[PDB]
């Protein structure tokens, strides 16, 4: 799936 | 009872596991709804709702036997109905009727399904999913897919009860626990926006014996208080904590936790930067004129320009902003497909891609795609590519510097340092009279609506985007299909809409890319198939339509979780996403204890995977 969140692989 | 307490950052737009392809939804529903198969601790595919399964000798027909004691429950825990095979017919038809964003997983695989979705037929009895009786689901495919069973770990193949679906109408799957039914390890007891996600163990779940925490509490984390993770962990309030070595706090923390800092392995989720190839929305920009906007629109379509950005982007400095100087490279990922995601006659996929790069141009000579190092950053190559871009672009009337907008959340302090590093490295190498990275600090609503939760390509409001892909099934195509012009899941983030490729898609060659995908997908021999996808990944690196950045994992933590207790999956959403199997302990794990547990897991995993592959043949009808 599409992964988002904070910037980059952020918490 | 025992409790897992930590944080979350992404509120879901909905709980509609049949219609969404965002991990903001499936990361939650993983804990609430089971499908046919799941993962053990070693990445094997194991029984879930299906206690057994078979495949026909021609590889087109998969039949699953559902366990009799699996039930649906309401969010309050009451029994609704037993799970039946019809729920899988219902699920696929709903995904089709609602035009699910993850339909690429099945539309070209399940017989008759593409005809039904596109209106060539109107009769779902012509689609290749059938309840042969109440405990038996049978799928019929267009062609064999050795990775078909791995697709059942993606939520578009999860079941739904037709009576509930009809009862709920358009209220089904909204961001409210009562909008879905539950047949998985947990019930959802709280879902409060910008506040909390809370799970309670379902004591009546078919596999309750493998759920070792009774409560899971996730506190909303907006990035403005990175020190709170360790603070709450040390106070006994959190079960784990990510560490931030850049912080002023880190000095004393590493003193206090000299022997407890644990680094995770990099995993199969891959992040990369991309460009907005057809920008329509300029609510968040530092450009002041239409000539600047048209100049950037032209620049991102120029291959030399994208390559110049690629070679000017210092991945080490970027990683250092969240990992510190020492650990800066521990998170670096240089392909979209992880370098060891598959192998070809014993050779890792990434070494095959590397062997194919020089063919695309001498600027790639010697490139190494291994995780954990930066093979892209090269100021002299960047300046040379830019000089060629500038001559090509100036002749089209393009004005310099090229301004590129990058968004970041205003509360995301670590993210702000990361995008500041990209600005600094690109402008240092190419010159701020040539390229300017304009950082747009946005509220949560602004950041969501212009990026991850934008519902159309035209709403994307940036020139540069940093997103990622978590694999849905065990084949390179899960990653590489996302840029295809017919149906790519990551097209809207590039400013493109699935459908016929427009002139901007053709200007950058994504039509050719898409034709390459279609030809590679026809290959059924794994070694030949993977080699064709390696060509496709090499083409994509050369195009610099993506700039690979980082993975998940590779980061330091403090832990009171039991090492390697949870499920693991190379693909799908039934590994780390799920709090099934996870265990908590009183002792803060030590680095040495973790390493001993890791070496034990790594060795057991190879042995376990080999036995699982032997077990496969018993399932052939």
């Amino acid at each position: 799936p599409i992964v988002g969140g904070h910037e980059g692989a952020g918490v | 009872s025992k409790t897992y307490n930590y944080v979350y950052s992404s509120d879901p737009s909905s709980l509609n596991y049949l219609a969404e392809n965002r991990a903001a939804t499936s990361d939650i529903v993983a804990n609430l709804v089971d499908g046919l198969l799941e993962n053990d601790q070693y990445g094997n595919i194991i029984p879930s709702l299906a206690e057994d399964w078979t495949v026909s000798q021609d590889g087109l027909t998969y039949t699953y036997k559902l366990r009799k004691d699996a039930k649906w429950f309401t969010s309050e825990g009451e029994e609704y109905a037993p799970v039946t095979a019809q729920d899988f017919v219902t699920g696929l038809q709903y995904a089709a009727d609602k035009k699910s964003e993850a339909l690429y997983l099945v539309q070209d695989s399940v017989a008759g399904l593409d005809d039904y979705i596109t209106g060539k037929t109107s009769d779902f009895s012509t689609v290749g999913v059938k309840a042969l009786d109440d405990q038996t689901v049978q799928y019929t495919l267009v062609k064999p897919e050795l990775y078909w069973n791995s697709k059942t770990l993606a939520t578009i193949l999860f079941p739904v009860n037709a009576d509930f679906l009809k009862s709920k109408g358009d209220d089904f799957g909204k961001a409210d626990p009562s909008s879905i039914l539950y047949n998985g390890p947990f019930l959802m007891k709280a879902l409060v926006s910008k506040s909390a996600i809370e799970y309670k163990k379902n004591p009546n779940y078919w596999d309750a014996k493998n759920v070792f925490v009774d409560d899971v509490k996730l506190t909303y984390y907006d990035g403005s208080d990175q020190e709170s993770l360790e603070r709450n962990f040390t106070a006994g309030a959190y079960t784990t904590a990510r560490l931030f070595p850049n912080s002023s706090s880190y000095e004393g923390i590493k003193e206090k936790y000299k022997n407890n800092i644990i680094y995770s392995m990099q995993n199969s989720t891959s992040y990369f930067f991309n460009f907005n190839l057809d920008r329509k929305s300029y609510n968040y920009t530092s450009k002041t004129s239409d000539i600047e906007k048209k100049s950037t629109q032209e620049a991102v379509l120029n291959k030399n320009f994208r390559q110049a950005i690629n070679f000017a982007f210092d991945r080490t400095s970027y990683g250092a902003q969240s990992e510190g100087k020492e650990g800066a490279t521990k998170i670096l990922r240089n392909l979209v497909v992880p370098p060891n995601f598959v192998s070809i006659k014993g050779k890792d996929f990434g070494e095959v891609v590397a062997s194919k790069m020089v063919n695309y141009g001498k600027e790639w000579q010697g490139i190494n795609f291994a995780d954990g190092q930066d093979p892209y950053y090269n100021p002299e190559k960047a300046k040379a590519k830019f000089a060629e871009a500038k001559k090509e672009l100036e002749a089209k009337g393009v004005q310099f510097p090229i301004h590129l907008d990058k968004t970041v959340e205003v509360t995301d302090k670590v993210g702000i340092q990361g995008v500041s590093s990209i600005k600094q490295s690109i402008e240092s190498v190419l010159g701020s009279d040539n390229v300017v990275i304009d950082i747009q600090q946005l509220t949560s609503d602004e950041f969501d609506s212009s990026g991850y939760f934008a519902q159309t390509a035209a709403q994307k409001d940036y020139d540069l985007y940093h997103g990622g892909w978590g694999p849905d099934y065990q084949d390179p195509s899960t990653y590489l299909d996302i840029f295809n012009t017919n149906s790519g899941g990551f097209l809207q983030n590039l400013g493109l809409e699935p459908g016929e490729a427009n002139d901007k898609a053709k200007a950058v060659g994504l039509d050719v890319y898409t034709q390459m995908l279609e030809e590679a997908n026809k290959e059924q021999d794994p070694a030949k198939r993977y080699e064709k996808y390696a060509d496709i990944q090499a083409w994509l690196i050369d195009s610099s339509l993506v700039l690979p950045s980082v993975s998940r994992g590779g980061t330091p933590s403090l832990r009171r979780t039991v090492p390697f207790a949870a499920a693991y999956g190379l693909t799908g959403t039934k590994g780390v996403e799920s709090y099934k199997y996870l265990k908590v302990q009183d002792k803060i794990v030590t680095t040495d204890e973790y390493a001993k547990a890791r070496e034990k897991w790594l060795k057991e995993k190879e042995e376990s995977n080999k036995k699982a592959q032997e077990e496969l043949a018993k399932h052939v009808k």
